[PDB]
């Protein structure tokens, strides 16, 4: 729905264990991947408060109204019969229609997080990058390893880098 | 420096509004198959009937004389359970069924009901205890010799408690017309019952059927409804079969059929005849006929729901 | 330049498919609690009932002297009223309720039946008008004399009518025997109907019920609808209360239980005995059984829906 | 769902009471807070029109099927009482489905609306201004109360102030 | 370069969550309406029962001689078919209908009942086949003279198959008392069924009804379900039209009510009076009682579904 | 929701009669329209595979419960179309906003489908173009008719015109 999970993004990183989005970085001192906790963290809540939201226990209480072992007489019954299958299809289609919904939603959502994310990462680069395209964001500066945890942290300072990466 | 999203080798297939077989990283399983093979009746008063049906209660055969007053939360009927020892059958029988399952027991009381000129104990021997006997809760109402007459009688009955009181009465339907009038005397007889909510009626028919038990004839039982400071009227001339004790209901129980084993380790409040379904899931493949609080019945086997991102691998 | 939304101190928390509390600006709600103490009638034609029971309308005891012929749009049935000034019941009682509350009203017309050499003019200290009467709508068929016998007759009714006519008869079930044999002879009597959709039977029994009203016996209301152009037959021989006049159905109506009094200020189109639901909600929580025009019942006692943004404070 | 509310934005304006989304402007000549009409009126327009399809009165007529003052027979009164009870639970789940389905879409909704709303104010100024990441729209010229004004009547050119603020 | 989207100078108008009316590109209908005026029975084994009565089938009367022992997928019932010859009725009608319906058939299977110092045939004019005939499964048991008695006898059959066996037996109610008195002999008769599951009781009522066929008098018809290794009583001295043969359900099988002729060229499972619904849409707005596998009904009669972006002309 | 469609998009083409979306250029060669072949197939499958979801035959068997030619007893036929009206109720009620529900998430689909496309144009041309608002991508390069196709066909190199263009 939001076009960044599956998504101008080619695929996920299996080897992304620490969460469900991160970065990934290359640059003059080596290649690392780390995981965004809040967005990773916001995601697992929304999703574990639909999931905690369907789990529930029906507190309503029905009783026997039909006899397994002498059968009730043959009119009610058919009644009874006809209003337990009527019941039965529009729980059978309130259940397909819910997970159905649920899940749209839930994948949905997760599209919507990474793209809040990747919109996020943009706000803090200014002019001092340019996006790709595919999920990445080139350095027109020498970003080193505490200018990429500065990105991650939400520390990094957009006119530090300004004027050095402008002209390239 | 890029960003991207975590993946699986080995996701979870799911359904959509759109599709159907969306591989996600991880789901998890809606509609509830596992089943606890027994009755999980841990911390309930649990009354197992047994050989005893649950309407022999209130007339009381050799097979439920450790049933004429019990008290339960859970009431569960067995397959083996039978309502009779004499053969004969109930008048809305399920509609009392029903009454006794949610009643939370029985509590019984004398209707103290006296008679002269008559007999009150008759026996048969498919009612055995130390010998020939009769229902615990019944007086089978005889002539004073081998055949004699009937002299018509009236007896009265008012419910003095709080809470309606069962009435239960039985009416023999002898196998021949010869023994109805060995044991009741030559004409046709009649009973009727009268009160403030019902009005009826019965009569007697004679007649040679099935050798259940050995025994031809059989006994219809009838019940109603006593309310409170009401009166109950029986206007009878033969082929009665009185209460001795009338029933009051003791508060709210469950009621189940089942022929599964009780166990008081397992807990759980949805039952079926094959077990108990324990589950917090919104819905249930295992029975649709599964009483108490349950998930709700589906006929789908399984609906995953999707508990994470679309799985996009390489 | 800056952008943004606006805020409140105090927002109102709603639920979502996510979370539980949710502060948003503005919300409102769904499921409708307030109840109208009182049976809005602006505009309909309304028939309270009373003391009259709704069957009476049909057989006429003096209760219901101002209502056998009534027409409306709302039929309320109240608490005190009664069908019967003699004891007695109706069988298939709820069915012929159901049939009258939705008809629209009665019309009456005379089913012109004559008799020769009986007592058509029974009455009874029970049903008090100027002195002992009867069911206006009936007739109690008698002996000539305090003994006598009671000639078998045979009756027939064609409805001439474009509507089906309902017809109802009683049988009277005397205090004992002798008084069986006072009225209608001695014997057995025996009442069966007959018609191209309907097949019975019938017959009474003699005994001593309960004095309500100080009387000890009772009398069984039947009844059936003819169709048009078809005949009923009444083949009697004894302890009969023969039909004066048939009944037929005006067109549509509304029937409510209700004990609160009516007030024509007021409209509505969902009752409930504690009153009326005014409401354009799509819920309610006032009443499950609630009848008429009504929104559905749910257990929930609100349900807030959003009608602004979060509610995001500093 | 759409970043925008609840949000990269910080929290919402208790003053503005004129309308649900506005402008907050500080400049030369001072500050200044107006509300934005066309979001407003469509969000409200919308939130409205659901509540109107919400709020519907069933023409469809019940008739009494128990007795309050004379009890039915136990059967058929068991068999009534166990349908009313099957449907008041189909009722209840799906006015609880139906309230958190509506309040989740009204507030992505609301989101949505400043959203769109911020990107518009995104279009109109090309490069005479960047953006921070917290709503506002630095400027790198002199925006007077008629440029402002401009701005929030969808007037304001890009190519009046495009090289006077390029350069900054 | 410029980006936009395709547009129609004529779109649809649908409903969302929040609108009423938003013209979108493309749209499709989610509620049937069209009816095909005919039963599409292809590939069905089919059964128009026409003039002859479901229930007929089982008693056998002159329009149901070649429905004895019918076998189907599909039974198709009609307003000219009659179960009856001579005017009679049945006891739980329509649930042996249901019985019946799906039952896929019926089989017969001679009981063996013998008679002595009885007639066994007697016959009317009502039921014409040569001349004056019966039901062909049913034996009307008279007496050997124009009066004489009735000896009292006693039947039993026993189910020897593996499914039970319907059983039916009937009751003459003749015009009146003498022509009791002249079929079966002076005095009260009686009728009793027994078996494990099944206790009666019955007693005839003779008197005058509408000449239906030409006839005053009526007959009942009752039944029951025969349990395997179970054994049916007859316990009759008087007015007793005894089963020849007993029926056993074939299998399974749909039965639909209708007055549209069959049509083996097109193919339906959801069926109702006026035709077949031949549809792949969820909902149909056509009949709410209609039968088989079918879109469930709505009151809406239609319900635009999009399928395309909305339309924004210039 | 997502703002494209209907929308800061002034209207739909009557003339693109080759797909949903599409590309409509003038350049110094002249003036043309394609359709976007990518997007137009994902928005019909998506919207395709709802229908087909919808589109199901109820395989479960009803058998009669009334009867037309004799009429059942007049208090379990008041039962029965008691609780028949009950499950019409529940099935309008679930029929309605089931397709309400539908057709919201449809439109919004085809809306978001259109900004998915148009934000790929936007990441295909990074500085060599500037967006103007109603849909257009304003080139500061001289655009050949391959180099349109080649922005089409998602082959268009960024840094072939950047500095030519970036002076503009
Ligand atoms: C209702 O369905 C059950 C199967 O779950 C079946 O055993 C029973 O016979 C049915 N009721 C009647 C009256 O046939
Ligand atoms: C996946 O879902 C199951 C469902 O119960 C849960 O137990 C498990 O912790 C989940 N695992 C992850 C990694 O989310
Ligand atoms: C029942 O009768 C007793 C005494 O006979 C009286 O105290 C009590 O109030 C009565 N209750 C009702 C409900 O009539
Ligand atoms: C808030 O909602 C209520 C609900 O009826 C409405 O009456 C009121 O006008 C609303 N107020 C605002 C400010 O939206
Ligand atoms: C009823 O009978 C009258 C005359 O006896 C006749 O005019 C009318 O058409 C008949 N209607 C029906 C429905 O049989
Ligand atoms: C049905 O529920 C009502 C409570 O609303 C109760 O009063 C009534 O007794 C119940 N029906 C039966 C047959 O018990
Ligand atoms: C429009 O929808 C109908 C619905 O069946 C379909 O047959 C038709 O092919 C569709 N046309 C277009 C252009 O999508
Ligand atoms: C019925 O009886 C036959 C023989 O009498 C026996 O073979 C069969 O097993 C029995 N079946 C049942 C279900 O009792
Ligand atoms: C049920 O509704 C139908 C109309 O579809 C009507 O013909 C029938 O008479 C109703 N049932 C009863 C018992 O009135």
């Amino acid at each position: 729905l939001f076009g960044a999970i599956a998504g101008f993004i080619e695929n996920g990183w299996e080897g992304l264990i620490d969460g469900w989005y991160g970065f990934r970085h290359q640059n003059a001192q080596g290649e690392g991947t780390a995981a965004d906790y809040k967005s990773t963290q916001s995601a697992i809540d929304q999703i574990t408060g639909k999931l905690n939201r369907l789990i529930e226990k029906t507190n309503q209480q029905f009783e026997l109204i039909d006899n397994e072992f002498n059968e009730v007489e043959k009119q009610i019954g058919n009644v009874i019969n006809w209003t337990r299958d009527s019941i039965t299809e529009v729980w059978s289609y309130n259940a397909e229609l819910l997970v159905a919904m649920e899940n749209q939603h839930t994948i949905d959502l997760a599209d919507s997080e990474m793209d809040k994310l990747y919109e996020r990462v943009k706000r803090q680069l200014r002019e001092n990058a340019e996006e790709d395209g595919t999920g990445c964001f080139e350095i027109f500066h020498k970003c080193d390893d505490d200018c990429m945890a500065s990105i991650r942290n939400n520390t990094y300072d957009h006119s530090k880098y300004r004027e050095e990466a402008m002209q390239n | 420096i890029c960003l991207g999203h975590h993946a699986v080798s080995n996701g979870t297939k799911v359904n959509t509004l759109t599709e159907r077989g969306v591989e996600v990283v991880n789901a998890t399983e809606t509609v509830e198959r596992t089943n606890i093979p027994r009755i999980c009746s841990k911390g309930k008063r649990t009354v197992d009937l047994g050989q005893c049906g649950l309407l022999g209660t209130i007339t009381g055969p050799p097979q439920c004389d450790q049933f004429l007053e019990f008290s339960a939360d859970l009431i569960i009927e067995r397959r083996e359970g039978s309502d009779v020892c004499y053969p004969g059958k109930f008048v809305n029988e399920e509609a009392l069924r029903q009454i006794l399952r949610e009643s939370g027991g029985i509590d019984k009381e004398a209707m103290g009901f006296t008679y002269s000129g008559i007999r009150t104990n008759g026996a048969t021997s498919a009612c055995r205890r130390s010998g020939s006997s009769f229902y615990a809760e019944m007086k089978w109402l005889l002539s004073n010799t081998d055949n004699a007459a009937f002299p018509q009688m009236t007896k009265s009955y008012k419910n003095t408690r709080k809470s309606p009181a069962l009435i239960v009465w039985g009416i023999h339907h002898s196998g021949s017309t010869a023994e109805q009038t060995k044991l009741y005397g030559s004409g046709n007889k009649l009973v009727t019952v009268g009160s403030s909510n019902y009005q009826q009626s019965f009569v007697p028919s004679p007649g040679a059927r099935t050798q259940v038990n050995g025994l031809s004839g059989r006994i219809d039982f009838h019940w109603l409804m006593l309310n409170p400071n009401d009166t109950v009227t029986f206007s009878f001339n033969g082929a009665f079969i009185a209460p001795d004790r009338a029933s009051f209901l003791r508060g709210k129980s469950m009621g189940i059929q089942s022929g599964v084993q009780v166990d008081a380790n397992c807990e759980g409040d949805c039952y079926h005849s094959g077990g108990t379904i324990i589950s917090n899931l919104p819905f249930q493949n295992i029975d649709s006929r599964a009483v108490g609080k349950c998930p709700r019945y589906v006929k789908q086997r399984s609906l995953l729901l999707a508990t994470g991102m679309k799985n996009v691998p390489e």
